[PDB]
């Protein structure tokens, strides 16, 4: 479209779009989509805990009419809290009067493709927030971006975490020990009736550095066998598999508002030198019986929206009053978590 | 029952002590303080600057007034947040104020009066 | 063109900075300064009670936050008005301050804060 050369009023050049910038969006996680949705009704939610045990038979004669019997069930309460989030933004007149649109020459910025632009961002951004809980969550550990500590896993349903040690450094250090420690404390301690490992950078490179590996690693180079995922950001992430179990790297970091900068992948009080990487079964699989992974979602303070069932994201608009502009507000009352915090585990690729 | 009465308590006070605030954006006229430790709060007490409630003897000290009911054994409030909540300006509130032993009530409305809080009479 | 690379220029940043502000038939919280000779004025900036803006060891005397971008040599505004407008009090703002060099920012919003402006916590 026609407009002002660059050094005269009176002769005309032709413009082009715009070429957009955004920053990188991570995903991975909630891609999979194994966390389940469930919207509650209140500020608080509680559950249920139960278990019982069986044990074998023992042949006893016809005749003597001899009987066993079984033991009886036990139950179990808990209790968790829920994570507040909120933002708001605002619009006049003085954006709108005379603006012309990067895209266009002539045409005027209008109300519509502000709002649907703040919108987009602050959806973006909630969005982002999500990931980075999501990711905080299978830690086993939902602790706010801030640092303040919402809920504990580990002490709510009375277990303690394993690590497992590589001693990928060491030319003679076993790797499929470890591996078969691994799976066999998750089938183990599963409790109930495919394994994911998310990786870091250094311990991918040290884990495929091994001589031991690297006659199975080399074999699956070829395009045809690695088809057989993208976090948001890559279309295609180094991914390895042996033993049953697949390792992935996710190179996913998000910004505060401070500049401090969060690694999705790592391990508190650990130096990022040394490789770290987390351990959770799939099970998005499951759908609607996913009883494992879950998040909930509560109403906001709003006079209208009391007891209502919790929603996603919510998002209102209001009058400056004498037209002087208008107000946008976003909420959201959010909280994963998971229900076998036994099945999480810690990878490090350092000796004991 | 052995004896025969039994007593399973009496409600909470609810939240509904304000009349007006200067309703803004970022709650102009609320601030959060963090619970002190081993010390249960509920609505209509004052709380000084540092969180900690206004004895007798530095009535001048109030800084505002709490909006919210805190257990001490949970650490956790009736409405499921870590944090204590207090208005302190630009506020008009129902006379209905909790105070220590001995704490004078006129000393601490007029500390409370600068900083542009209003008490409305309130009936038996 | 020759070397290549040819720049056109940048946005000068956009009025959008104020989230909330009393709004009253005359305009209660802004005011209108007559600007000094040749000096550009752009939205952010910290205007003292002369209209002339801050600089070192002046964080006391902060008086408002520019609002209108003026073109010293067009000797008007990018709006076609001859004043430069500074919010003056009872508003919220963006942390977007622009400040002149070495000059300390917790004193100036300290100063600020005083005549009943907020920020709003704003970060990338």
């Amino acid at each position: 479209m026609l407009t002002n050369s660059e050094k005269s009023r009176f002769f005309l050049a032709d413009l082009t779009g715009e070429v957009q910038s955004i920053p990188n969006t991570y995903g991975y996680i909630s891609n999979l989509g194994l966390f389940r949705s469930a919207p509650i009704t209140q500020t608080t939610f509680l559950m249920d805990l139960t278990d019982w045990d069986v044990s074998l038979l023992d042949a006893v004669d016809r005749d003597s009419r001899k009987a066993e019997t079984s033991a009886p069930e036990r139950v179990r309460q808990i209790s968790f809290p829920m994570m507040y989030f909120k933002e708001v933004e605002s619009i006049t007149p003085d954006e709108i009067q005379g603006v012309r649109q990067p895209g266009t020459a002539n045409e005027l910025t209008t109300e519509a493709v502000v709002r649907a632009k703040k919108l987009m961002k602050i959806r973006t951004k909630f969005d982002i927030t999500r990931e980075f809980l999501f990711m905080q969550a299978l830690k086993g550990k939902v602790v706010d971006a801030r640092g303040t500590l919402y809920a504990d896993l580990y002490k709510q349903f009375d277990v303690e975490k394993k690590t497992v040690y590589f001693d990928l450094d060491n030319p003679n250090a076993d790797i499929d020990a470890s591996i078969e420690e691994l799976r066999m404390h998750m089938e183990d301690e599963a409790k109930t009736g495919e394994i994911h490992v998310v990786v870091d950078r250094v311990f991918f490179s040290k884990l495929v550095k091994h001589p031991k590996i690297r006659d199975a690693y080399l074999a699956q180079q070829t395009p045809l066998a690695w088809q057989q995922g993208t976090d948001g950001v890559q279309a295609h992430m180094n991914t390895f598999y042996y033993g049953g179990v697949k390792f992935v790297q996710y190179n996913g970091k998000f910004k505060d508002k401070r500049g401090k900068v969060h690694t999705l992948v790592s391990i508190d009080s650990v130096a990022a030198t040394v490789g770290v990487g987390h351990a959770f079964p799939n099970v998005s699989m499951l759908g609607e019986a996913n009883n494992i992974f879950e998040v909930a979602y509560g109403p906001c303070p709003k006079m209208g929206y009391a007891n209502t069932l919790g929603q996603e994201l919510y998002v209102f608009e209001y009058e400056k009053d004498r037209d002087e502009g208008i107000d946008f507000e976003a909420h959201s009352y959010m909280l994963p978590y998971c229900t076998r915090p036994q099945l999480l585990v810690d990878v490090r690729a350092d000796a004991k | 029952a052995y004896q025969g009465f039994t007593k399973l308590g009496n409600r909470e006070p609810l939240n509904d002590i304000i009349l007006w605030e200067q309703i803004t954006p970022t709650g102009h006229s609320r601030k959060e303080y963090t619970p002190q430790a081993s010390t249960e709060y509920r609505v209509g007490e004052v709380l000084k600057a540092d969180g900690t409630k206004v004895q007798a003897g530095e009535e001048a000290q109030a800084d505002s007034v709490c909006i919210v009911n805190f257990y001490a054994d949970l650490q956790l409030s009736y409405h499921g947040q870590l944090k204590v909540v207090g208005i302190h300006r630009d506020a008009e509130l129902k006379d209905l104020l909790t105070l220590e032993a001995s704490v004078d009530a006129a000393a601490v409305k007029t500390a409370l009066a600068a900083k542009g809080i209003d008490f409305v009479p309130t009936g038996l």
